[PDB]
């Protein structure tokens, strides 16, 4: 053989190029700088209302409001200084597994096992939220919308592939191809100009929105990705495993930089989130609990632990002030 | 012929990377987590007065 | 209180949401939830027929003041058993192998490690998982070929129906590490009439009742 | 013979209001916002360890203080707030009871309907219903001026010797169609989870959950309504019949019994359990 | 969206009227109601407001108990009974919409008025002037004044800016103090603090000219400015 060959050996000796140039570790360099102590953070604000298991919730961009999204059909948009409904969208199939709010407040994106990335727009003329676009074209289970613009979409899928929408037509404009199993999560840049995606091979890829080209790909776990979230500068992102580890890849750097497990630790991590300074990685478990990593120690500063069930989806707001978490027991606690 | 050929491609880009190594960029997100230490409300806790919850 | 006059005409609009999502969070709950399963070509535009009458693809019927939805297996593709977790709290699993699944060629390894399977996976090891064995228009005339050395060496006798049935419940009950939780209702009958329906009526009204019982405290 | 009794009835007694006051205090505030509890059965059931939690507070060791004593020192107020707040919380605790049991019943068997006959304060609206009665039976016999101190070893209690037709009000149509109404919610019940078993420990908890629940405070309360009904004909004539020490153990048996309304209601069931 | 009133003409004193607001073209039962009035040629007044749901109702202090509020939710239809009209109840009746959750613009659309005609504490909100002369292309000023600090403990200033152009129905324009309201031009704009608030109209084009107003939320009852009628 000659492809395979050439393919082994450009794998094994871009793997060289690698390590023959990485330096160090990441805790031999941060060892030196102090920790943190102990961040207790406190339950504010708790968000009742549902009444079912609640998949995935995403903050407003003006850090008051969210969507949290459901297993009994519903979407409910909450005030959160106020623990106020602002509002609540029936959804047609309640198999929803994910949620997005519009960087402008305007519209909401919600989908699930029906394959089928409903749009919804809420400052309407009539006063009700209609549902503005179906985008359909998968052929499986979808995951991770995440609003570019309030024309622009992307969405990854069961179908081992994501894909840039456009609202405006319906229309699947870019296709990024390239993984072996279902992709569970996606999370945009803060510049909105590339994203990253983890799939079910224990594996995640960085891909280009603008290109649909295959720019990195990232490997380490042993289990599927679960969640996924970047940094605050866009230029490194955490994803979390089943194999109950939290891992922090570079995106120039080309290989994970540190791993955030804890030896303690029976089951896998289910949501990741960041702080706004980019110090508390957050994450949700399967257990009960939230754990409130310092980012660069990889030591736990405190665990948020209400959620009589296991955490499903984290979220912090822009600014940072506070900390939205949602579990299956039917409440989003907010912790400051 | 072609099919393996994107692949081997888009790891021909995948050796021609920008590369910033793990001690160029240790010290970036140290730079990021600590000149933006006042802005965040939870590792440096808020005043009870400007907290909105 | 230190509201202003939008606030409470805010708060009026939180808690009439509020009102609509458990009046409708009633009828979420009153309702019959049913995940439907079977093996690969086991027939299921046979019992769909008999009930009163892509991505998840759902069947309604309403049936004896019941409101059964029955939720797919052949809507889905990806068997990286990652939509499964989405299927709890659901009232029961309608399974449904037959007797004529080793006709399109061995089923008795991939059976019983997708048994051991859902055994092994903490969500369905406690809901009750109802059995269908449905059809006698063939049942009785593949059984006799031969001894049922080729493919099934758990057993090396004579293989008659319903004696050979009775050993497939047994087996099957040792499919399960712990009946501690969960509950089979198996079932071996003609499917001629309304007869299907009627265990899958009453097999999950025993649920019904036993989670009734157990949300009281009662027993 | 007054020595052995006066030796064990104040540690029966002392026994039953601190694991009364623990028990109720776990059931009463181990209620949480977070509604996996909430639900109207166990409203009711806060509301009978309340009712139990009366009886536990202002009363009881007023009686172990007429133990204590000898031959009791104290006077009408301490004689009248014993007597109407013991004889309230028993009347509140058994009509719990029957609360209990018709919820119980119609959650399980009528489960077409409970979502809407039972709610958020509707429960409470049949809660304050059940309050009602109980203070419209606990008023008129105890302002009647029949109210006084049993002096054996016992304490400011209702006697029953002036008004013999409250006092076959009491015993029947107040004390004893609570165990018709549980006699047939949870036969009712039993039959029912027999009757939807149509596919053709066995015996050991699906008959000591029927008895559990219903014979424990009936034989606990029966010897005293016995009592109490014999001598409605003249009184007169059955206390010279009966004599004190089936009589001191009748009614310390319905001392326990405000007690095991609590130990059956707050340790039997699996969600308190694994509250806890 | 089309809101449209009912029930105007002369009448009487003594008698009682009705007057019925049909909507056509949104979601009725999901709006709270204003009914709003204004004299011929003094300027608006507000009169009551129902919530959704027919839950919260509140009149204005000079007819409180006199009028009453129905509603019919599954036919769209807003109604006001009044019981006995003076003199003073002669007036333009308008029904308002206003949607009350976090950001929306409660006073959004007005519906088209209908004539009234009878035969022969409270916060004040003070307006400048009655007429202002001015060419089209010079940025005008216009201000008002208020009682109270109309700055809220939350950080909203519940201050409305409206236009009513001569032979039409109000518009508005600002909504709290700088937000603009839904699809008008941009040339507006609004601000000011706590008790004195300045609108800002830059490129005065045609038919930006009418009577404008000012008006406080805050508190119930609500009251409008005098209003400045800007002159062409
Ligand atoms: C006649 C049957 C009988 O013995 N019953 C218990 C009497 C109970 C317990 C103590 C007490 C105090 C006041 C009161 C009552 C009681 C019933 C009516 O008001």
């Amino acid at each position: 053989d000659q492809l395979r060959q050439e393919a082994e050996q450009l794998k094994n000796q871009i793997r060289d190029a690698r390590k023959a140039c990485a330096d160090a570790t990441l805790s031999q360099i941060t060892n030196n700088i102090d920790p943190v102590g102990r961040i207790q953070m406190r339950t504010r604000r708790t968000l009742r209302g549902h009444l079912a298991k609640i998949y995935a919730m995403h903050w407003g961009t003006d850090s008051r409001l969210l969507v949290s999204a459901s297993q009994d059909g519903k979407l409910i948009i909450w005030d959160s200084y106020t623990t106020n409904k602002v509002h609540a969208i029936p959804l047609r199939s309640s198999w929803v597994m994910t949620c997005a709010y519009a960087p402008s407040g305007n519209y909401v994106a919600c989908g699930g096992l029906d394959n089928i990335c409903s749009i919804y727009n809420l400052k309407t003329r009539e006063g009700n939220v209609r549902v503005s676009r179906e985008l359909a074209g998968h052929t499986g289970y979808l995951s991770c919308c995440r609003f570019l613009d309030d024309n622009q979409i992307v969405t990854s899928s069961g179908d081992t592939t994501c894909a840039l929408w456009d609202i405006e037509t319906g229309q699947q404009t870019t296709t990024f191809t390239g993984h072996t199993g279902d992709v569970m999560s996606l999370s945009l840049a803060p510049d909105t100009r590339l994203f990253v995606s983890g799939a079910c091979d224990a594996s995640a890829k960085l891909w280009d929105v603008r290109e649909g080209m295959c720019r990195q790909t990232f490997t380490g776990h042993e289990s599927d990705i679960n969640a996924i979230c970047f940094f605050p500068n866009g230029n490194a992102f955490a994803t979390g495993s089943d194999d109950a580890t939290c891992r922090l890849f570079d995106l120039r750097a080309d290989q994970e930089l540190m791993t955030y497990s804890h030896d303690n630790i029976i089951c896998g991590i289910t949501s990741v989130s960041f702080s706004k300074s980019g110090r508390l990685l957050l994450a949700g478990y399967d257990d009960f609990n939230c754990n409130v990593w310092d980012a660069l120690k990889a030591d736990r500063a405190g665990v948020l632990a209400g959620h009589d069930n296991r955490v499903s989806c984290l979220g912090v707001t822009d600014d940072g002030m506070a900390v939205a978490t949602g579990s299956w027991d039917s409440f989003l606690k907010i912790w400051n | 012929i072609a099919q393996a050929r994107k692949l081997v491609e888009q790891l021909k880009m995948e050796a021609n990377i920008d590369r910033i190594k793990v001690s160029k960029a240790a010290a970036d997100l140290m730079a990021y987590c600590e000149a933006h230490a006042k802005e965040d409300p939870l590792l440096t806790p808020v005043p009870a007065s400007e907290n909105p919850f | 209180c230190t509201l202003s006059a939008e606030d409470k005409a805010a708060v009026e609009r939180s808690k009439m949401i509020d009102r609509n999502l458990r009046e409708d969070g009633e009828k979420a709950a009153r309702e019959v939830k049913l995940l439907l399963l079977g093996a690969g070509e086991s027939g299921k535009s046979t019992i769909v027929k008999q009930m009163k009458i892509t991505g998840i693809v759902e069947t309604h019927f309403t049936f004896k003041d019941l409101h059964f939805k029955m939720f797919d297996v052949g809507g889905q593709r990806s068997e990286r058993k990652k939509w499964i977790h989405c299927f709890e709290g659901v009232t029961a699993i309608i399974f449904c192998v037959a007797l004529s699944d080793y006709d399109l060629v061995n089923r008795m390894h991939e059976s019983m490690k997708l048994f051991d399977s859902i055994c092994n996976n903490k969500w369905f090891t406690d809901t009750s998982i109802i059995l269908f064995l449905n059809k006698k228009d063939l049942f009785e005339e593949k059984i006799k070929k031969s001894p049922l050395t080729i493919c099934y060496p758990e057993y090396a006798g004579s293989n008659t129906y319903e004696e050979a049935a009775a050993y497939i419940q047994c087996q099957f009950e040792d499919l399960n590490k712990r009946k501690d939780t969960k509950e089979i209702y198996t079932h071996f009958t003609c499917a001629t009439d309304t007869k299907n329906v009627q265990f899958v009526f009453d097999a999950v009204t025993d649920v019904i009742i036993k989670n009734n019982l157990k949300d009281c405290g009662l027993f | 013979r007054p020595s052995w009794l006066a030796s064990a009835l104040a540690c029966v007694l002392i026994f039953t209001i601190v694991v009364d006051i623990l028990g109720n205090l776990l059931v009463i505030l181990s209620v949480y916002r977070n509604k996996k509890l909430r639900n109207a059965g166990n409203i009711f059931v806060v509301s009978l360890a309340v009712a139990d939690l009366v009886v536990a507070i202002y009363p009881y060791p007023l009686v172990l203080m007429s133990i204590f004593n000898n031959g009791w020192n104290l006077g009408y107020l301490h004689c009248q707030v014993s007597g109407f707040l013991m004889g309230l919380s028993v009347i509140g605790s058994i009509f719990n009871i029957t609360g209990i049991a018709i919820n119980r019943y119609c959650y399980i068997c009528h489960s077409l309907k409970y979502d809407k006959l039972y709610s958020s304060k509707n429960s409470l609206c049949y809660v304050l219903l059940i309050w009602l009665l109980t203070l419209a039976a606990v008023l008129p016999n105890l302002r009647a001026g029949t109210l006084q101190y049993d002096p054996r070893i016992y304490s400011c209690t209702f006697a029953q010797s002036v008004s013999s037709a409250y006092t076959i009000a009491v015993v029947v149509f107040h004390f004893l169609v609570p165990m018709i109404i549980v006699i047939f919610c949870y036969l009712r019940i039993w039959i029912l989870v027999l009757q939807v078993r149509q596919r053709v420990p066995q015996d050991f908890r699906n008959f000591v959950t029927m008895f559990v629940v219903f014979v424990l405070f009936a034989i606990c309360w029966a010897p005293l309504n016995f009592i109490g009904l014999a001598v409605a004909s003249d009184p007169a004539s059955m206390v010279p019949r009966i004599p004190e020490w089936l009589f001191v153990a009748s009614y310390y048996m319905a001392y326990f019994n405000s007690c095991l309304n609590a130990i059956i209601y707050g340790l039997l069931n699996q969600n308190f359990r694994k509250e806890y | 969206v089309q809101l449209v009133e009912s029930g105007g003409g002369l009448v009487q004193p003594g008698g009682s009227r009705k007057l019925s607001c049909s909507a056509s073209g949104f979601a009725f039962s999901s709006f709270g109601m204003h009914w709003v009035r204004q004299a011929p040629e003094k300027g608006l007044e507000w009169v009551a407001y129902i919530s959704s749901g027919s839950g919260t109702i509140y009149y204005a202090d000079t007819v409180k108990g006199r009028f009453t509020i129905s509603r019919d939710d599954p036919k769209n239809t807003l109604f006001l009974q009044m019981t006995s009209l003076r003199s003073e109840d002669t007036a333009m009746y308008y029904c308002v919409r206003s949607i009350y959750y976090y950001g929306s613009s409660p006073f959004d659309f007005w519906g088209q008025g209908t004539t009234l005609t009878v035969s022969s504490s409270d916060i004040v909100m003070t307006q400048a002037t009655s007429s202002v002369p001015v060419t089209p292309g010079e940025s005008v000023s216009i201000s008002c004044r208020s009682s109270k600090s109309l700055l809220h403990s939350n950080g909203n200033t519940y201050l409305y800016w409206f236009l009513q152009r001569p032979g039409q129905s109000p518009q508005l324009l600002i909504y709290r103090m700088s937000n603009l309201a839904s699809g008008v031009p941009d040339r507006f704009s609004g601000s000011g603090s706590g008790t004195a608030f300045t609108l800002t109209i830059s490129r005065l084009e045609a038919e930006d000219v009418g009577v404008y107003y000012c008006m406080q939320h805050l508190e119930y009852p609500l009251t409008f400015g005098a209003g400045t009628k800007l002159e062409l």
